[PDB]
Formats: C-alpha cells, sequence, structure tokens
C-alpha cells in the first residue's frame, strides 16, 4: 500500500495540499473548484486505504491512482485538448505524457491582488479555500516548482495573513511580506526549474555533480563520503518532484532533513537554529543555509591530483569518485567560484587527464594541469568586476538600457515583450550581485544568470525564433551563461518596418508608475533597434534620452492629450531624421 | 594501410633541376604503374608522365624533355627529374597509381601528400609574424613577407581551433608571400587567456609564437 | 585539338538538392575512358567514377556517371554539405600522353544569406618599427561569397595599395570569410588619422564601415 504509506508518514494536511499541487500542474486550465473536488476524493480514498492498507484499490501505483482520478475529467478537449491523448495510455506511459505536457507559459492572466482589506477579509471567511486557493493559483503558473517548498511558502502566506490582519496598519505589515514571498516565489521556481531541466535534458550525473559541488561549498567541513550520500538522497528527491511524484519527493525530503539534522555534528555548524524549525520551516531553513567556515589549514590538491603516482590509475578505476573527490575538494576550498566556474575546472582537470593518461610520459603531460584554471577562474572574475563598474555608473534603469540593446541586436528575431522581460531580469543580476564583495561576486551573479537564462531557454523552447539561442540552450548547460554572452551582433537580421504608431505616446502613459513608463520606453527602445539595428551606437542613447524629457514635458503640458497627440504621428520624423 | 609519401620539392632557380621521389608504405608498388600530375596554384590537375611495373615511360606531349620518371624498385620508390624548371613548373606534384587492372586509363586511386614546387629565381626568406590585436570580438595573427610558400600557423599550440580562420596566401606586389590567420574568441577571455600563434615555415627553418594581446 | 570542357565553372545548390556536372571533350574520348575525380581544399584528388559510370569503392551512391563519347554527366542526386569540393574528369584518348582532365567544377552549399561581421585591426607597433604598415580588415563568416571592401583614409578612398584573400567555404557554417589589406609605408600611415573599411554586401541595407583613428585607444 502506497498511497496509504504516504498519507500516514505526511500527515492528512501536507497530503491533501501535495495532491492539490499535483492536479493543478497537470490540468493548469481547470477551475479551482474542478481540483478541489478531485482532491477531496483521493484524500477519502486515502483515508480508507489508512484504515485498511489491503482495501481493494489500495496497493495499486500513485501513478494509477492518481492518473485515474485526473482522466475521469479529462476527457473534454474542448477545454484541455490532448491530455486525453494520455488517457488512452497505459502507466507510465500516461505519467510521462502528463509531464510532457507541462506548459511552462500557461495562457494565464497575472493574478493582480486585491486591496488589504478584501484579502483580509476573503482570508477571515474561508481560512482553508483561501489558502487551497494559493496553492492552485502558484502551482498552475509555475508547473514545476518545487512541491514541498510550495508547502512551505504556503505556511508563510498564512502567517503573514494570521499576523497582518490584526494589525494596526494592515496594509503596511501585510504588503512587503507579500512582496518578499512573490519574490522568493519565483525565485524558488526558477532555480528548480533549472534543476529538473538538469536531470530531464542532462541526465542525473549531471546533476548529483552539480549537487557534489553546492553542497561541497556549503558543508566544506563535511567529509566527501558524507557529501556524496547527501548528493545522493538529494538527487532521488529533486527527481521524484521533477517526476511528479510529489507525495514521494515531499516524504523523502522530509526523511532527508531529519537524517541532516541528526547528523549535524557530520555536516555543518550552521544547521543547529535550522534543526529547531517545525519541519517545513526545518526543510527550507536548511536549503538556505550559510556556508559553513572551511576547515583551517586545507592542503594542496596538487599533491592527490597532480604529482600522486596514482593519478591515472585513480582516474581510471573509478572515474566518478576520483573526480568527485576532485570537484568536492576544490568545491569546499571556493565559496567565491560559481557553481558553474568549478564545473569548468573539473570538466578540464577531466579532459587534460583523458588526454594525457594515455601518454608515453602522462605524469608529465598533465603536470601543469592547474595551470589551465587560471584563465578560466579570471574570465568571469573580470567581465564580473566590469560589468558591476558599468552598472554601478548607470544605474539599474540606464544598465537594462544597455543590456536591451545588447541583447536585441544579439538576437533580433527574439519577441520585443520577451526581450524586455528576459532583459530587465538580467540586468537585475546588477543590484542583486554588486552589492557582495569579490568573493560572494560569482557565485551570487553567475548562479543567478543560470537561472534567468534558463528561463530564457525553457521560454524560447515553446516557439524557437533564433537558432543561436537554440544552441545555447542545448549545449552544455554549465557554459550557456558564456555561449550567450559570447554571441555578437546578428548582421544577418532585417529591419522591423516602422510602424509610426509604435513610436506614438498617448496620455494613458502619465498615470503609470515610474516603473511602468521605464517598461514603455525599453519596449520602444527594442522596436528602435530593430527598425535600425548594425549602424547604431550611443545615437540610441541620445532617442532614449529625448524620449525621457519628451513625455517628461508632455506629461506636464496642461495637456489635453495633446502634447502628445500632434508630437507623436508627427513628431516622429522630427527625431527619424538620424 | 597504403599511402604514398613523397617529398624532394621546393623552392627552384629558373633552369634549375629537380627530383622529386615518391616513396610507398603498406604496399609492394612494384607490380604497380604510377603517374605524375602537376597542379598549379588556382588552376586544375595535369597528367606528367607515367612509369609501369616493367621500365616503360609515357609522358604528356609538354612534359616530354624536361621531365623524367623512374624506379628503384629495390627501394620501393619511383622519382621524377625535373630539368630546365620554368617559373610555369611552380605546382602541387602529387604522384598517384594507376588502379591495378589499368594502364592506359586515366583511373588514380592512390595519390600522394603532394610535394609543391616553387620555381622562381628568388631566395628563400622566412617570414615575420605581427599581432593583429583585438579591437565577442577577435584577433589574429599577420605572416608577412616569407618565400617560398607553405606556411602553417597553429593557436596555442593547437589549443584553439574552433574560430580560427588562416587565410590562403597571396604574392605581395614585392614578390613576397603574406597572410593573416584570425581566430573569434569571447571578448572578455582577452588578457585573462592568453592568445599564441605558431607560425612555422620549414622552408627557411623558421618558427614563430608571437602572443596576441589587444593595445592601448 | 584534344581541349576537354567541362562545365560549369562553379555552382550553387542546396543541401538535398541535385546537382549536375557536364564534361564535354573535342575529340570523343576513347572507350569509356572517362573518370570523375573530387578534390577537396589542400587534400589531393580522390577517384569517384571511372568508365564513365562505375564508381569506385568507398563512394557515396549519390554520386552517379553517364554518358557517351563526347559527353559524360557526374550527378550527385541530393547534394550533402560533405560534398562542397571541387570535380574533375579525366579522359583518354587513344595517345595515353594526351591524358586530359576537366577546367572541373566548384561546388559551394547554399544557405541563408549572411551579412561579413567586420573587424579592422591598425598596423602593429613591431611592424611600424619596420617602416610598413599593414591596415586589415576582417569580414568573417558571411554568405554570398561576393562583397565589396573600400578603403578610405581620412575619406580618401583607396585603390592599388591593398590585396584581399578569402577562404574557402567552411565545414560548419558554409560561409567564408574575406581579410582586406591595406598596406602603406610608416611614413604613409603616420601621416593620417582616419582610417576606414568600407564593406558593401548582399546581407547588408546599408554598407558599413569599421574605422579607427591612428594612434588613439
Amino acid at each position: 500500500s502506497e498511497v496509504a504509506h504516504r498519507f500516514k508518514d505526511l500527515g492528512e494536511e501536507n497530503f491533501k495540499a501535495l495532491v492539490l499541487i499535483a492536479f493543478a500542474q497537470y490540468l493548469q486550465q481547470c477551475p479551482f473548484e474542478d481540483h478541489v473536488k478531485l482532491v477531496n476524493e483521493v484524500t477519502e480514498f486515502a483515508k480508507t486505504c489508512v484504515a485498511d492498507e489491503s482495501a481493494e484499490n489500495c496497493d495499486k501505483s500513485l501513478h494509477t491512482l492518481f492518473g485515474d482520478k485526473l482522466c475521469t475529467v479529462a476527457t473534454l478537449r474542448e477545454t484541455y485538448g490532448e491530455m486525453a491523448d494520455c488517457c488512452a495510455k497505459q502507466e507510465p506511459e500516461r505519467n510521462e505524457c502528463f509531464l510532457q505536457h507541462k506548459d511552462d507559459n500557461p495562457n494565464l492572466p497575472r493574478l493582480v491582488r486585491p486591496e488589504v482589506d478584501v484579502m483580509c477579509t476573503a482570508f477571515h471567511d474561508n481560512e482553508e479555500t483561501f489558502l487551497k486557493k494559493y496553492l492552485y493559483e502558484i502551482a498552475r503558473r509555475h508547473p514545476y516548482f518545487y512541491a514541498p517548498e510550495l508547502l512551505f511558502f504556503a505556511k508563510r502566506y498564512k502567517a503573514a495573513f494570521t499576523e497582518c490582519c490584526q494589525a494596526a496598519d494592515k496594509a503596511a505589515c501585510l504588503l512587503p511580506k507579500l512582496d518578499e514571498l512573490r519574490d522568493e516565489g519565483k525565485a524558488s521556481s526558477a532555480k528548480q526549474r533549472l534543476k529538473c531541466a538538469s536531470l530531464q535534458k542532462f541526465g542525473e550525473r549531471a546533476f548529483k555533480a552539480w549537487a557534489v559541488a553546492r553542497l561541497s561549498q556549503r558543508f566544506p567541513k563535511a567529509e566527501f563520503a558524507e557529501v556524496s550520500k547527501l548528493v545522493t538522497d538529494l538527487t532521488k528527491v529533486h527527481t521524484e518532484c521533477c517526476h511528479g511524484d510529489l507525495l514521494e519527493c515531499a516524504d523523502d525530503r522530509a526523511d532527508l532533513a531529519k537524517y541532516i539534522c541528526e547528523n549535524q555534528d557530520s555536516i555543518s555548524s550552521k544547521l543547529k537554529e535550522c534543526c529547531e524549525k517545525p519541519l517545513l520551516e526545518k526543510s527550507h531553513c536548511i536549503a538556505e543555509v550559510e556556508n559553513d567556515e572551511m576547515p583551517a589549514d586545507l592542503p594542496s590538491l596538487a599533491a592527490d591530483f597532480v604529482e600522486s603516482k596514482d593519478v591515472c590509475k585513480n582516474y581510471a578505476e573509478a572515474k566518478d569518485v576520483f573526480l568527485g573527490m576532485f570537484l568536492y575538494e576544490y568545491a569546499r576550498r571556493h565559496p567565491d567560484y560559481s557553481v558553474v566556474l568549478l564545473l569548468r575546472l573539473a570538466k578540464t582537470y577531466e579532459t587534460t587527464l583523458e588526454k594525457c593518461c594515455a601518454a608515453a610520459d602522462p605524469h608529465e603531460c598533465y603536470a601543469k594541469v592547474f595551470d589551465e584554471f587560471k584563465p578560466l577562474v579570471e574570465e568571469p572574475q573580470n567581465l564580473i568586476k566590469q560589468n558591476c563598474e558599468l552598472f554601478e555608473q548607470l544605474g539599474e534603469y540606464k544598465f537594462q538600457n544597455a543590456l536591451l540593446v545588447r541583447y536585441t541586436k544579439k538576437v533580433p528575431q527574439v519577441s520585443t515583450p520577451t526581450l524586455v522581460e528576459v532583459s530587465r531580469n538580467l540586468g537585475k543580476v546588477g543590484s542583486k550581485c554588486c552589492k557582495h564583495p569579490e568573493a560572494k561576486r560569482m557565485p551570487c551573479a553567475e548562479d543567478y544568470l543560470s537561472v534567468v537564462l534558463n528561463q530564457l531557454c525553457v521560454l524560447h523552447e515553446k516557439t524557437p525564433v533564433s537558432d543561436r539561442v537554440t544552441k545555447c540552450c542545448t549545449e552544455s548547460l554549465v557554459n550557456r551563461r558564456p555561449c550567450f554572452s559570447a554571441l555578437e551582433v546578428d548582421e544577418t537580421y532585417v529591419p522591423k518596418e516602422f510602424n509610426a504608431e509604435t513610436f506614438t505616446f498617448h496620455a494613458d502613459i502619465c498615470t503609470l508608475s515610474e516603473k511602468e513608463r521605464q517598461i514603455k520606453k525599453q519596449t520602444a527602445l527594442v522596436e528602435l533597434v530593430k527598425h535600425k539595428p548594425k549602424a547604431t551606437k550611443e545615437q540610441l542613447k541620445a532617442v532614449m534620452d529625448d524620449f525621457a524629457a519628451f513625455v517628461e514635458k508632455c506629461c506636464k503640458a496642461d495637456d489635453k492629450e495633446t502634447c502628445f497627440a500632434e508630437e507623436g504621428k508627427k513628431l516622429v520624423a522630427a527625431s527619424q531624421a538620424a | 594501410e597504403v599511402q604514398l609519401l613523397e617529398s624532394g620539392g621546393g623552392l627552384v632557380q629558373p633552369g634549375g633541376s629537380l627530383r622529386l621521389s615518391c616513396a610507398v608504405s603498406g604496399i609492394d608498388l612494384s607490380n604497380y604503374a604510377i603517374n605524375w600530375v602537376r597542379q598549379a596554384p588556382g588552376k586544375g590537375l595535369e597528367w606528367i608522365g607515367i612509369i609501369w611495373a616493367s621500365g616503360t615511360t609515357f609522358y604528356a606531349t609538354w612534359a616530354k624533355g624536361r621531365f623524367t620518371i623512374s624506379r628503384d624498385n629495390s627501394k620501393n620508390t619511383v622519382y621524377l627529374q625535373m630539368n630546365s624548371l620554368r617559373a610555369e613548373d611552380t605546382a602541387v606534384y602529387y604522384c598517384a597509381r594507376t588502379v591495378p587492372g589499368y594502364s592506359t586509363a586515366p583511373y588514380f586511386d592512390l595519390w600522394g601528400q603532394g610535394t609543391l614546387v616553387t620555381v622562381s629565381s628568388a631566395s628563400t626568406k622566412g617570414p615575420s609574424v605581427f599581432p593583429l590585436a583585438p579591437s565577442t570580438a577577435a584577433l589574429g595573427c599577420l605572416v608577412k613577407d616569407y618565400f617560398p610558400e607553405p606556411v602553417t600557423v597553429s593557436w596555442n599550440s593547437g589549443a584553439l581551433t574552433s574560430g580560427v580562420h588562416t587565410f590562403p596566401a597571396v604574392l605581395q606586389s614585392s614578390g613576397l608571400y603574406s597572410l593573416s590567420s584570425v581566430v573569434t574568441v569571447p571578448s572578455s577571455s582577452l588578457g585573462t587567456q592568453t592568445y599564441i600563434c605558431n607560425v612555422n615555415h620549414k622552408p627557411s627553418n623558421t618558427k614563430v609564437d608571437k602572443k596576441v594581446e589587444p593595445k592601448s | 585539338d584534344i581541349q576537354m570542357t567541362q562545365s560549369p565553372s562553379s555552382v550553387s545548390a542546396s543541401v538535398g538538392d541535385r546537382v549536375t556536372i557536364t564534361c564535354q571533350s573535342s575529340p570523343s574520348v576513347w572507350s569509356n575512358f572517362l573518370s570523375w575525380y573530387q578534390q577537396k581544399p589542400g587534400k589531393a584528388p580522390k577517384l569517384l567514377i571511372y568508365e564513365a559510370s562505375k564508381l569506385t569503392s568507398g563512394v557515396p551512391s549519390r554520386f552517379s556517371g553517364s554518358g557517351s563519347g563526347t559527353d559524360f554527366t557526374l550527378t550527385i542526386s541530393s547534394l550533402q554539405p560533405e560534398d562542397f569540393a571541387t570535380y574533375y574528369c579525366g579522359g583518354g584518348y587513344s595517345s595515353i600522353s594526351d591524358t586530359t582532365f576537366g577546367g572541373g567544377t566548384k561546388v559551394e552549399i547554399k544557405r541563408t544569406v549572411a551579412a561579413p561581421s567586420v573587424f579592422i585591426f591598425p598596423p602593429s607597433d613591431e611592424q611600424l618599427k619596420s617602416g610598413t604598415a599593414s591596415v586589415v580588415c576582417l569580414l568573417n563568416n558571411f554568405y554570398p561569397r561576393e562583397a565589396k571592401v573600400q578603403w578610405k583614409v581620412d575619406n580618401a578612398l583607396q585603390s592599388g595599395n591593398s590585396q584581399e584573400s578569402v577562404t574557402e567555404q567552411d565545414s560548419k557554417d558554409s560561409t567564408y570569410s574575406l581579410s582586406s589589406t591595406l598596406t602603406l609605408s610608416k611614413a604613409d600611415y603616420e601621416k593620417h588619422k582616419v582610417y576606414a573599411c568600407e564593406v558593401t554586401h548582399q546581407g547588408l541595407s546599408s554598407p558599413v564601415t569599421k574605422s579607427f583613428n591612428r594612434g588613439e585607444c
């Protein structure tokens, strides 16, 4: 009895919430009421199994149990489409089919959040329906959100309404918290999206390597085997969540969390506070734990990896273990290196051994291996310090502007709305990582960019418009950053015409926040680049400054829609002389 | 398995004399007829002469008199004697075998590396290598003033290969050859990553390794 | 006399397509003595077909030979990017010492237009210490091969002091690369400031330039 085993383990509430999330992730189009029914029906059946694991139908796989429930209301293509195809299949075909039909960007209108009064009123009405509403919406919009974690954001989302609706300044208490939960949410969904992509597109070997690096950095004092034991467990966990097995993913996570807390003195000394918290807070806390203090006098690596007499004998015997040790030792010693950079150094070490080991004089051939690392560690450091400077001088706004052009000229074929989004998000890598010193920078920046870039890829996958994007996206997962920054001006691309209505601003612009107004401009800028790429340098910076001043004036011209109307369908060629 | 190795080609002074040899490794060759085909830079193929298993040798009309094929079967090597060489003799000379089974047919299966013979009176001058420093932009090297051809350029002793474009040598109005071997690299790699072009011109036993690094 | 004419002199066809190369000899070649060779850049020729239509071992089925007497045809049923090469047809003429190859056809692949991304490198300091100045202008990876590269020093359009080279079609992206190299003495070079390079290519709506001002950085 599996459904029963997971129900007794996780507890009713978490079980209910997880199944609802599994349902909102498969059918992101079905209404909240529909899913609620199905989830409450699965929870019944789950109880009948807890009271009789031998009861008819209680020993069949979760895929069967859950897949059956989904096919009770999936033969309605007039609202779904090809999900009926999945039902005419037997497990695990039916399961893999569903997963494959997870829409990264559903045709779902972002949900503008009501006022504090409205929300708090709705919350106090039916506290359960309110929260389930939350889970439903999040999951269906982010089909690859880390399930267990989502439950954690729901526990804090509730608590935020729990403490703020009983407050003096309800909006002052609730909004900064709802904004933060929103930021940490996207973040959690994106950062997980990348993990699922790693496992699904590059295999388990890949993710395990990533984990080994990230975990060796976080628990530098832990022994290799304790790290290895953790990487295996963590991988099994993410493999389930990414494969839609949420109930077993949360179960195994919790078990892994238990292990970690029971073995602190062998993993990290930063975990003591984490291992106080309730299970949901504990888990989130552990994944957010700060790197431990690196053990003091660490030894040279060249000893066991370069001068040793067994290097090649060891690299041949167990390559995954020898290299794992190399990554573990190099990672733990460099919490200042991005995970990707660490993986590159590992790949370098590997290749030079693959070459040298079978040579006449191996020991002399790879004798300078470590020297190859230098230009690999510096390239990113330099590009950072430089970009960070540029960022300090341009401000986030003018920095996104610079990146808007750089990336619009790189892949013109990409949607303008999509260019503005990705560019703006990438420009946020300046504000979010330049604040840290050159010690915490690379891992901050480069790993964040990995996420934004992965998001780009998975978004481009749907409707591909550039083979260059698809290249970088499908090639090495580790080098996606370098590959993207690599790209140069696309001289091929042909001008997007010139719709004189695309360069005509209206009154409605004057009542938007400065952020919106910036988006409006950045959008027009992308278009300007599309209509005149190749030949255009900081002469765009001249038109960009002319739009800001031109809008600033019109929004204060005692205007009657005029300043913008006339100086719009006719002022275009004024500035369009260049 | 079976491949023809030629050699003996290089810079020759007009009216000079040269002997290209062809040695095969992997087969007998004593039972086969070997041909000689040349090809001037940019032009097509031009059959010269042939030597059968026996000693009998036939020559193209134009060649008979200046070129002379011969075979040293005690050493598994067929030579091609070039006398009274003219500037129009400059061409990549190939050593090809007539596919076993034919004799007069124009069928040649096994060829040779093909040695280049530059028949010119000019003396042999090594190349000078100049850095074509960067403006993700590219850099490269400029191998100027060398003769005769050929010259080989490598990047970071072989390490860097993709992105590299070694241009075809051209003769300068000064009679000497010139070329540029560039490579496209990620801009942010400049300064951080060392870029060296290795130029080698064996005709003059010239070797250089020029480091290409942005200027300012 | 003999004279074996091969046509077209060169041709561009997309992958997939079928390329047809003809070879017309003036005196009817001897009995079937008509071979077809393939020569890839640098590498030597490779026997593809003999007896006009017989393929040799290790030759793609897509290569087919036909024809008799004075007209022979090499046909590539489905062009592949690896078929990029110059082809030659050799014939026999009862005279033996008459063996002659066609002019050869040059096959280059078709791939969407692609403007050349330009660069411009001013002379090196080591070279100016020789009294010579070479300004190179690279037009890397583009298509088609037709491109116009003009030099303007202080807007003074040049002619007769620059020789450009071009590489074969790339085996990756099927594109070319062009290097226009303007050479002036040192004195000629230090006499001016604005060294530019004008590139007009079918893939550019506007003839772009990549200049630099002597000395500056």
